[PDB]
């Protein structure tokens, strides 16, 4: 077990931020034997990794690591190999009508929360966030949602768990299996698209994009869909949990001593769900006084870097009026988030709608999902008001 | 830890 950072340790999973802070103070560039990687905890070094594809690659084949099936995709290539898919997706995404989306979501949140106000109590994660973000992402892409039976939550759990495979090698094969399942769902979608949305635009925009219609585009569409579903749900659960656990904070939003603009951004900085982004070093480099060798992996701990006191005054405090707030919640560079505008609409719509129920309060203990790469809750018991 | 969907 690691002297400084065990990300699947339950005591760390309950609250990783003190471990982050201590790690940043003592070894800001730290060699983690178990993850077989360097860990960067500082805002300046994570931004430097994220901005330099020539020196830090997502294509681990460049350091002789074969890419498993279902995983070669937009996320796991660098420019210029990645730029056609990146541009196809950027175009497909900008061709969408975000006001239509926002308005349909606002109707949906208001109806969902009047339904949940009728109950004694409910779980915000499974009864609101997951329902809401699944509607959001299937409307945005233009597909019919999958059925949310227990097999769906089972593939979702395996896929999330698979991100931590370096620490649990038995998690790999179920993640590939789970990702293949959702590829079978993506192929169906692409094989009979509807008339509007991101996915229809991709099919339409293929001719002369430079992108072939193969499993690489399929893996890319699966990852677009799965991130579009899960990451906002992780965020919504973390955000509401932090507001209720932080004295005075919800009261500040209710009274209107702060806008959703600075508040949503500060919530992303403080408890954003993405904790780690790994890259392969293609050329010897010095970071933090440590010599990173060609062939080694480095990991930007952006969740830790977003609480770096070198960048943020009073980094451990939820300051809903924070300005400036140059957080890395949505990444930087060739692989920055394509859904950040959809992410922020969901957060403003969800929060706007909860502010209709000022008496909202916890109704039990939150439960943290056992994931280190992508952090979120599996329940947030609540009663509305 | 690879953030890969
Ligand atoms: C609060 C919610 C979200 C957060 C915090 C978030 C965060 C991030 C981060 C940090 C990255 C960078 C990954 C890397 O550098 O390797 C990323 C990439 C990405 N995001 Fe998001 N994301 C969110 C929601 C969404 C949504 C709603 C969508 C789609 C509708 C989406 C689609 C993508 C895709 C496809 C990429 C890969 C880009 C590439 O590899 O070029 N994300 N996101």
């Amino acid at each position: 077990t690691d002297p400084l950072f065990s990300p699947l340790d339950p005591a760390v999973l309950a609250d990783p931020y003190p471990v982050y802070r201590r790690l940043r103070e003592t070894h800001p560039v730290y060699w983690h034997a178990g993850l077989d990687s360097w860990l960067m905890t500082r805002h300046a070094d994570c931004t430097a990794i994220l901005r330099d594809p020539g020196r830090f690659s997502t294509d681990f084949r460049k350091i002789d690591i074969p890419t498993p099936p279902t995983l070669l995709s937009l996320q796991t290539l660098d420019p210029p190999d990645q730029t056609p898919l990146r541009h196809l997706a950027l175009d497909a995404v900008r061709a969408q009508d975000l006001d239509a989306l926002r308005k349909e979501l606002t109707l949906f949140a208001d109806q969902l929360l009047d339904e949940l106000a009728d109950r004694e109590s409910f779980d915000f994660i499974h009864d609101y966030a997951d329902v809401f973000t699944l509607r959001a992402i299937t409307r945005f892409i233009g597909v019919e949602p999958p059925e949310t039976d227990e097999a769906f939550a089972r593939f979702n759990d395996d896929l999330d768990h698979s991100m931590d495979a370096q620490l649990d090698p038995d998690a790999e094969e179920p993640g590939l299996r789970a990702r293949a399942h959702f590829n079978d769902l993506v192929r169906s979608w692409l094989g009979d698209p509807g008339p509007h949305g991101v996915l229809p635009d991709v099919v339409r925009l293929l001719p002369g994009s430079g992108v072939e219609a193969d499993d690489v585009l399929v893996n890319s569409v699966r990852a677009f869909f799965h991130a579009g579903f899960e990451v906002p749900s992780r965020f919504l659960g973390n955000a509401l949990a932090a507001l209720l656990a932080t004295p005075g904070a919800w009261e500040q939003l209710v009274r209107g001593d702060v806008g959703l603009d600075t508040a949503v951004e500060e919530l992303i900085r403080y408890v954003g769900p993405v904790q780690a982004l790994a890259r392969a070093c293609l050329q010897d480099t010095e970071l933090g006084g440590m010599a990173v060798k060609e062939g080694q992996v480095v990991t930007a701990l952006i969740g830790a870097a977003n609480r770096d006191p070198d960048q943020f005054p009073d980094p451990e405090t939820l300051r809903l009026d924070r300005k400036p707030n140059n957080h890395l919640g949505f990444g930087r560079g060739a692989h920055s988030c394509l859904g950040l505008n959809v992410a922020r609409i969901e957060a403003h719509v969800t929060l706007g709608a909860l502010l209709r129920h000022p008496g909202v309060r916890s109704a039990g203990e939150p439960v943290v999902r056992p994931n280190g790469t992508l952090r979120g809750l599996s329940r947030l018991p609540l009663t509305l008001g | 830890m690879r953030y890969l969907h």
